[PDB]
C-alpha cells in the first residue's frame, strides 16, 4: 500500500475491461438470437453484467486486497461503452434471422 | 465527388515518385 | 521576388474600402489557437434589415510535417466544405488546392482545383471548376521586373461556346505608392491609388469608368490611427455617400468597432445605416 | 493560504462560465434535425454528466 | 489447462451457432403458416443459455493475470550480485579469456 | 414483424458494410503508425528535462533521505548568491495566451469538429444505395428522427424502426470501438470517428515551453516543501514478528539447482 506499481494496475484494468467487453459481446448475441423487447433486453444486459461481476469477485476470493485496492470498479465499470458495443451485436443477429 | 477528389492527390503524389 | 497575384493586386485599396465598417450587419468572430497545430474560428453575422442569421465554423489543421493543410467549414444552410492545401511538395513554388462541397440534407456536390506556381518574378495560376452546369478553366499569369507589374486573367467555359473573358491589369507597386489599373474586355476601366504619408496616415482614391454607357464614379477614403488601439476610418463617394467608422481595443484581446453610413438630403428624405462589430482572439 | 484559496475559488467558476458559449453554439445550431447538430447536443450534456460522476474525488481534493 | 478452456469455448460457440440455425429454421417455417403466433421451443432456448454460460466461463479463465500490487515482491528474489554487473560497462580483461584462448 | 425482405440484400449490403468499416479502421490505425515521425531533441532541452525530473523526484521522494543532504540539495537548487536556475537563462518566446481567453479556450477547442469525416463516409455509402432497407432496430423511436434515419424512402405511414444503411454504418462505427482494442491492446488508434485527431502516448513527454518560467516555478515549489524524515519512526518494526522469512524459506527448499 505505501508503494504502488502502475504496470500491475494497468494490466489488471486491461484484463477487467477485456472480460467486460467479451461478456457484453456474447450477451448481445444471445439476446439477438432470442429476440425480446427493449425493457426486457436492457434488464437482461444488466443481469448478465451483474453475473459477470459476481464471477469476477469469485475468481479472486481470498487475498483480494493485494489484487484490487477497492471493489467499485469491479461493480461499476464499462457500463455505457459495453452497452454501446452490446446494442450492435443484439440487433446484428436480430434482423438477420427474423427479418431476413 | 468529395471522396474521388481526396484520392486524386495521393494518386498524383504516388505517380510522381517513379517518374 | 514573389510578385503579387491578380486577386492580391490592388487588394490593399479594396481592403481599405472593405475592412473597417460593416453597417447593417452585426460582426461576431472568435479565433482560437491551440498549442500544437489546431485553429478554431467561430464567426456569427446578424442582420437587422433583412433579419437574417449567417455563420460559419472554420477548423484549420496546419501540418508542417509535409506541408499539408486541412480546412473544414460548416454553414447554416446544411453545406459542408473540405479543403486540402499542399505547398512545396516536390517543386520549388508549387501549390495545390482541393476544395469540395457536399450537402447531407439534400444532395449537391461541387469541386474546385487550384494550382499555383511562384518564382522569382513569374506567377502562374490555374483554377478548374467542376460543377454539373459546366466545367470552367480560369488562368491568371503575372509578370514584373522591379516595380513595373502586369497581369493577365482569362476565363473559359466548355459548356456553352468559345466564351473567353479577358482581364489586363497594369500597375506600379513600391514601398509607399501603390497604383493599379484594371481593364475588363476593354469595357470596365478601374483605377486605384493608395499611399501612406506617415505610420498613421493612409489615403486611397478609386475611379471607375465604362465604355458602354460612359458611367464614371470616384471615391476617396482616409484611415488614421490616433493610438495603437484607437483607429478612425472615413469614406466619401461621388454623389452623396458618407461613411464613418471607429475602432478601439477595450480589453487586451477584445476590440469594439462602430460603423455608420449616412445618406441624407434636404428634401425630408434621410437614412442611417449603423453596425457593431466585436471579436475575440485567444 | 489566501492566494491558494483565491486560485481554488476561481477554478470552480469555470464550469459556470462554460454554459454561455454552449448556449451561443446551441442557438447557432438552429432547429434543423441533422447528424451534426444532434451529435453536438449529445456530447454537450455528456461532459457535465461525466464530470458529475467523479465530483467526490475533486471535492475531497 | 488453457488448451482445454479454449476448446470448451470453441465448442460452446459452435453449439450457440447451431441453436441460432435451428431458431432461424423455426422462424422460416413460421413465416410459411398463417397466424400461429407461437414462441420457439424451450429446449433449444435452454441449449442456447447453456452455450452462453459455458462460453462466459472460459472467456474469464483465458485472460487471468492479476499481478501483485506491491512493487517489492518481484525484487524479493533478485540478488545484488546480478545487479552489480551492468550491460553498459563491460571490461573485456579477464583470466578466463586467456584460459579459453587456446581451446 | 412485417416487410418480408429478400435474402440477396442481406448478403450484398450487411457483410460488405461490416467488412468495409472494419478494414477502414484497421487501415487508418496502420497508416497512423506509419505516418508517425520523430521530433528532434536538442541537448540543452534534454538536460533541462533531466533537471526537472530530478527536482520532481526530490519533491516526491524526500521523506526517506537524510536532513543534511536534503538541505544541501535544496540550497544547491536555491542558492541565493549564484543560483543554478537564477543565472542559467535561455531564449524566451513572446507568449499570447491570456487568462479569460484561455479559460474559455479550454472548452472552445475541445473535440467538437471531429465527426465530419465519418459523415462523409456515410454520405457516400447512402449515395451508393438510394432506396434501400437494411434492418430494423428493436428500440422504439420517435417520428422526428425518421428524416435523418430513412433519408431516401418515400414513406410516411412506415415506422422509424426500419433504418437505412447510413445509420446502420454509423452505429457500426461505435460498435467495434471497444472491440478494436481487444485485438490490438490498451493503446488503440483505430477510432473511425476521430480521424484527424491525433491520439498517441506522445513523443517527448517534457514540453518546456518557457524554460525560465518553469525554472522559477520549480524554484518556489522546492522552497515551499517541508522536510519530514519518515525514517525516524523505526519503533514500529521493533515490536513485531518475523514469520514471512519462515514464509518462503519453506518454499525455497523445493527449488533445486539447475
Amino acid at each position: 500500500p505505501p508503494f504502488i506499481s502502475e504496470a500491475a494496475v494497468r494490466g489488471n484494468a486491461a484484463v477487467l475491461d477485456y472480460c467486460r467487453t467479451s461478456v457484453s459481446a456474447l450477451s448481445g448475441a444471445t439476446a439477438g438470437i432470442l429476440g425480446l423487447t427493449g425493457l426486457y433486453g436492457f434488464i437482461f444486459y444488466l443481469l448478465a453484467s451483474v453475473l459477470l461481476s459476481l464471477l469476477l469477485i469469485l475468481k479472486a476470493g481470498r487475498r483480494w486486497n493485494k489484487y484490487f485496492k477497492s471493489r467499485r470498479p469491479l461493480f461499476t465499470g464499462g457500463l455505457i461503452g459495453g452497452l454501446f458495443t452490446y446494442v450492435l451485436f443484439w440487433t446484428f443477429l436480430y434482423g438477420m434471422v427474423h427479418v431476413y | 465527388n468529395p471522396m474521388v477528389m481526396m484520392m486524386v492527390l495521393p494518386l498524383l503524389i504516388f505517380v510522381l515518385l517513379p517518374k | 521576388a514573389v510578385p503579387p497575384t491578380y486577386a492580391d493586386l490592388g487588394k490593399s485599396a479594396r481592403d481599405v474600402f472593405t475592412k473597417g465598417y460593416g453597417f447593417g450587419l452585426i460582426k461576431l468572430d472568435l479565433k482560437t489557437k491551440s498549442e500544437n497545430g489546431l485553429e478554431f474560428t467561430s464567426s456569427g453575422s446578424a442582420n437587422t434589415e433583412t433579419t437574417k442569421v449567417t455563420g460559419s465554423l472554420e477548423t484549420k489543421y496546419r501540418w508542417t510535417e509535409y506541408g499539408l493543410t486541412f480546412t473544414e467549414k460548416w454553414n447554416t444552410d446544411n453545406t459542408l466544405g473540405t479543403e486540402i492545401t499542399v505547398e512545396d511538395q516536390l517543386a520549388r513554388g508549387l501549390k495545390l488546392t482541393f476544395d469540395s462541397s457536399f450537402s447531407p440534407n439534400t444532395g449537391k456536390k461541387n469541386a474546385k482545383i487550384k494550382t499555383g506556381y511562384k518564382r522569382e518574378h513569374i506567377n502562374l495560376g490555374c483554377d478548374m471548376d467542376f460543377d454539373i452546369a459546366g466545367p470552367s478553366i480560369r488562368g491568371a499569369l503575372v509578370l514584373g521586373y522591379e516595380g513595373w507589374l502586369a497581369g493577365y486573367q482569362m476565363n473559359f467555359e466548355t459548356a456553352k461556346s468559345r466564351v473567353t473573358q479577358s482581364n489586363f491589369a497594369v500597375g506600379y507597386k513600391t514601398d509607399e505608392f501603390q497604383l493599379h489599373t484594371n481593364v475588363n474586355d476593354g469595357t470596365e476601366f478601374g483605377g486605384s491609388i493608395y499611399q501612406k504619408v506617415n505610420k498613421k496616415l493612409e489615403t486611397a482614391v478609386n475611379l471607375a469608368w465604362t465604355a458602354g454607357n460612359s458611367n464614371t464614379r470616384f471615391g476617396i477614403a482616409a484611415k488614421y490611427q490616433i493610438d495603437p488601439d484607437a483607429c478612425f476610418s472615413a469614406k466619401v463617394n461621388n454623389s452623396s455617400l458618407i461613411g464613418l467608422g471607429y475602432t478601439q481595443t477595450l480589453k487586451p484581446g477584445i476590440k469594439l468597432t462602430l460603423s455608420a453610413l449616412l445618406d441624407g438630403k434636404n428634401v425630408n428624405a434621410g437614412g442611417h445605416k449603423l453596425g457593431l462589430g466585436l471579436e475575440f482572439q485567444a | 493560504r489566501i492566494l491558494v484559496e483565491k486560485r481554488c475559488w476561481d477554478i470552480a467558476l469555470g464550469p459556470l462560465k462554460q454554459i454561455p458559449m454552449n448556449l451561443f453554439i446551441m442557438y447557432m445550431a438552429g432547429n434543423t434535425i441533422s447528424i451534426f447538430p444532434t451529435m453536438m447536443v449529445c456530447m454537450m450534456a455528456w461532459r457535465p454528466i461525466q464530470a458529475l460522476m467523479a465530483i467526490s474525488a475533486t471535492f475531497k481534493m | 489447462a488453457p488448451s482445454l478452456w479454449k476448446g470448451l469455448v470453441g465448442i460452446g460457440l459452435f453449439a450457440l451457432a447451431h441453436a441460432a440455425f435451428s431458431a432461424a429454421q423455426h422462424r422460416s417455417y413460421m413465416r410459411l403458416t398463417e397466424k400461429e403466433d407461437e414462441s420457439l421451443p424451450i429446449d433449444i432456448v435452454l441449449q442456447t443459455l447453456l452455450a452462453f454460460a459455458v462460453t462466459c466461463y472460459g472467456i474469464v479463465h483465458i485472460a487471468g493475470e492479476f499481478k501483485d500490487m506491491d512493487a517489492t515482491s518481484e525484487l524479493k528474489n533478485k540478488t545484488f550480485d546480478t545487479l552489480r554487473n551492468h550491460p553498459s560497462f563491460y571490461v573485456f580483461n579477464h583470466r578466463g579469456r586467456v584460459l579459453f584462448r587456446p581451446s | 414483424p412485417e416487410l418480408l425482405l429478400d435474402s440477396n440484400i442481406r448478403l450484398w449490403v450487411v457483410l460488405p458494410i461490416v467488412i468495409i468499416t472494419f478494414f477502414v479502421g484497421m487501415i487508418r490505425h496502420y497508416v497512423s503508425i506509419l505516418l508517425q515521425s520523430d521530433k528532434k531533441l536538442t541537448q540543452e532541452q534534454v538536460s533541462d528535462s533531466q533537471v526537472l525530473i530530478r527536482s520532481r523526484v526530490l519533491r516526491e521522494n524526500g521523506k526517506y533521505i537524510p536532513k543534511q543532504s536534503f538541505l544541501t540539495r535544496k540550497y544547491y537548487f536555491n542558492n541565493p548568491e549564484d543560483g543554478f536556475f537564477k543565472k542559467t537563462k535561455r531564449k524566451v518566446v513572446p507568449p499570447s495566451p491570456m487568462t479569460d481567453p484561455t479559460m474559455l479556450t479550454d472548452m472552445m477547442k475541445g473535440n467538437v469538429t471531429n465527426v465530419l469525416p465519418m459523415i462523409l463516409i456515410g454520405g457516400w455509402i447512402n449515395m451508393t444505395f438510394s432506396g434501400f432497407v437494411t434492418t430494423k432496430v428493436p428500440f422504439p423511436l420517435t417520428l422526428r428522427f425518421k428524416p435523418m434515419l430513412q433519408q431516401g424512402i418515400e414513406l410516411l405511414t412506415l415506422d422509424a424502426s426500419w433504418v437505412s444503411s447510413a445509420s446502420w454504418y454509423f452505429l457500426n462505427v461505435f460498435g467495434l470501438r471497444s472491440i478494436y482494442s481487444l485485438i490490438l491492446g490498451q493503446d488503440n488508434a483505430a477510432d473511425q470517428s476521430r480521424m484527424m485527431q491525433e491520439q498517441m502516448t506522445g513523443a517527448a513527454m517534457a514540453m518546456p515551453a518557457d524554460t525560465n518560467k518553469a525554472f522559477k516555478t520549480e524554484w518556489e515549489a522546492l522552497e515551499l516543501t517541508d522536510h519530514q524524515w519518515a525514517l525516524d519512526d523505526v519503533e514500529e518494526e521493533l515490536m513485531a514478528k518475523d514469520l514471512h522469512f519462515e514464509g518462503m524459506f519453506k518454499k525455497e527448499l523445493q527449488t533445486s539447482i539447475f
